[PDB]
């Protein structure tokens, strides 16, 4: 009616390939197609969780600026290849895979030691080449879950462990389109089609649900609306003589800060305080690394 | 590589001395990320000689401007090469084409 | 020749397409020129100047 | 200068030509919703101070 | 120099690694004033460590 | 720690008037300021329920570009004055009012025939001016309920003069995104919203209703 918005439903899902999909939302009242589509596109592009390789360790190498005998790729190029491995970790938020290979031929993702939780979606992903018969490579690959893009520099380690930049987002690109919805007896309803290209490690339905959950979670606030310890020690901590202590207590100076803030001319005119006592006080202060005549703001510290 | 060039890339790349060019033709006997060993053809071999060429590539050396000089192989195992072909890509080079 | 090559690849001959705003999803009012250009990185790094 | 020159111009038979508005705020509300073009020639009630 | 299109007419954008070096004695005085460093060497060390 | 995002902490509201407000939220994840602001702006501009004047009929005037004697202004000025009338309707979704006034001076909103179900929020809103002593104005006003804005040129009797329909109670909404930082993370967003309504509802209520409308469109997806 006048205030009754038809609420969209997820109607159709199309799987063109393993990394290409389409999603249909229908129906949509006028003006909501783009309003939902652009927000969903921004959220899907920015904040989708994933799994990425973050550390590598090869047996013979010490740094990424070197080469290994019998391997046709520099270690830096091997790291650049491993940066794009599409993994799926099911239970944990961290895992270590092992790769061992020997003999002439390509080394691809299918040669990673088998594991239960971890799933490889691109077995043909080439990692390197071996061009010598009695040549082998063995490596430990660290995979963990995150989101966004965390470079290696932003985040001691043993010599021989190589860091890799982490790109966690599984979404490669998003597009959307608005078409005319052929509802029973209306012609003012729209249909939203979202075209999604990913790396194969996330299901389209859970991506849509995660984006909508993030949006609705963010949309709640709108519906809602030290001094240094030496200065704190009591003045009796200092090994002052009897006369000096009596003079100080006659001036209501109980903490080290209050004594510190007093200038020498002020204490010279203190009654019953001879110059000898003042020199002794200066001595006991200078022994600990302090002096008469300092200046502190916001004193006392309310304690 | 430049998607739009003028055809002078190969001359500058080859005639600069930064790429390893084959002295004689033959077949790549052994290719590695740090060396190349070519088995020279029979007719180009001199008498009384085991016919092989050894090309040692330079890896991560310092230039006068504190930049990197690094050569990469661009040939496969057991494939023909003729006299004058490019075996390794120097700095700013893609398959023998200048690439800045 | 450039226009013929653009026709072969199924692209508009004028060389201008319709772009969209990334923040609001709204189409820019006029066609925009998009292409591929060869960019270099010169040896003047701000790490040295500061 | 280019933006201020583009927004302050007129076109013959644009979208929304010939309508009457109750002030600048209605002009902005119409432009943002896509009902009228930036170059349409309209009649607006304006208050100025001397 | 780069362009900041968001600044107001009386503002400029300064990198903070430059501002730490330029305004160092003021930082020493401010650190000493509130008791975070009772001596000059303590403030110098604290600024060196970039706490 | 992978499905937790930052949420606003300092929601500051400044009321420049009774119908003009500025709201500030911070901090927000990078890029969410534009998303939330644009979504709210589109919702508040395009789709908001309201009640507004649709058509008018004056006995003395047949066509829009006529000339009514005894009235200082002209017909299009009367239509512009009517288009800005802010009325709350609670009973039904279609009402008819009548204004009959004779004399000299400003014919204002308070002279409309009082109807209990409907309500006029500004009785001091001028409708027209009467110059001649023997000048009387008689007219009928039709008010409907709808959403957003509907120009009179889309809907094209005798004397049934069409008026642009502005159902949405929002006069103007704008937003801005600035930089905000937590101690360590410094690339965060801060959202500033400035909005003015017509007096039917306060800006805070408009923002709340827009957020509710948008959030009710995601029910079939939220886990």
């Amino acid at each position: 009616s006048v205030t009754e918005f038809l609420k969209p439903r997820l109607v159709d899902i199309e799987q063109v390939s393993s990394t290409h999909a389409k999603v249909t939302l229908e129906p949509l009242e006028r003006g909501f197609g783009h309003t939902l589509g652009n927000a969903l596109r921004r959220i899907l592009l920015s904040s989708m969780p994933g799994c990425a390789v973050t550390e590598v360790e090869i047996d013979g190498v010490l740094h990424e600026y070197s080469t290994k005998e019998g391997v046709q790729e520099d270690i830096l190029e091997i790291l650049l290849n491993l940066k794009g491995l599409a993994v799926r970790v099911q239970g944990k938020d961290e895992v270590i895979l092992t790769l061992n290979k020997s003999g002439i031929g390509p080394v691809t993702a299918a040669d990673i030691t088998h594991d239960g939780d971890v799933e490889i979606v691109k077995p043909q992903h080439v990692i390197c080449h071996l061009t010598d018969e009695n040549a082998s490579i063995s490596m430990r690959i660290k995979v963990q879950r995150g989101r966004g893009y965390v470079p290696a520099s932003t985040r001691e380690r043993p010599i021989g462990r190589l860091l890799v930049d982490a790109c966690y987002s599984p979404v490669e690109r998003i597009a959307y389109n608005v078409e005319a919805a052929r509802v029973e007896q209306r012609t003012d309803l729209d249909k939203l089609v979202i075209e999604m290209e990913t790396n194969g490690t996330i299901d389209p339905e859970e991506a849509i649900r995660r984006a909508a959950t993030i949006l609705a979670e963010q949309l709640e606030a709108f519906v809602d609306l030290e001094f240094d310890p030496i200065l704190l020690r009591p003045v009796d901590d200092l090994e002052l003589t009897v006369r000096s202590a009596n003079c100080l207590k006659a001036e209501a100076i109980h903490y080290i800060g209050d004594l510190v803030q007093r200038t020498e001319v002020e204490l010279l005119k203190t009654p019953n305080l001879g110059k000898k006592s003042l020199t002794e006080i200066k001595d006991v202060l200078a022994s600990r690394g302090l002096s008469l005549g300092m200046r502190l703001e916001n004193w006392p510290p309310a304690s | 590589k430049p998607l739009v060039g003028t055809g002078m890339e190969r001359a500058v790349a080859v005639d600069s001395g930064v790429t390893a060019v084959a002295k004689r033709g033959g077949v790549v006997q052994y290719v590695d990320a740090s060396r190349i060993v070519i088995k020279v053809n029979e007719d180009e071999m001199y008498p009384g000689e085991a016919g092989i060429d050894i090309y040692n590539l330079t890896k991560y050396t310092r230039s006068n401007q504190n930049t990197c000089i690094n050569q990469m192989p661009c040939v496969s195992l057991g494939e023909p090469v003729e006299r004058g072909d490019v075996l390794a890509d120097g700095p700013s080079t893609d398959l023998g084409e200048l690439a800045l | 020749e450039i226009k013929e090559l653009l026709k072969l690849g199924d692209l508009p001959t004028s060389g201008q397409i319709r772009l969209y705003d990334g923040r609001t999803g709204e189409q820019f009012e006029r066609p925009v020129t998009v292409g591929y250009m060869y960019m270099l990185k010169l040896n003047h790094l701000v790490d040295d100047k500061m | 200068v280019l933006g201020l020159y583009y927004m302050t111009r007129d076109c013959v038979n644009a979208k929304g030509e010939g309508m009457v508005l109750t002030g600048p705020k209605e002009a902005e509300r119409l432009y943002r919703s896509g009902l009228a073009s930036l170059h349409a020639r309209v009649k607006v009630r304006i208050t100025e101070y001397e | 120099i780069t362009v900041g299109p968001y600044l107001r007419l009386h503002q400029c954008g300064l990198p903070k690694k430059m501002a730490l070096e330029l305004f160092k004695p003021f930082i020493y005085g401010k650190l000493e004033l509130r008791g975070l460093a009772t001596t000059i060497k303590a403030a110098k060390k604290m600024v060196e460590r970039e706490e």
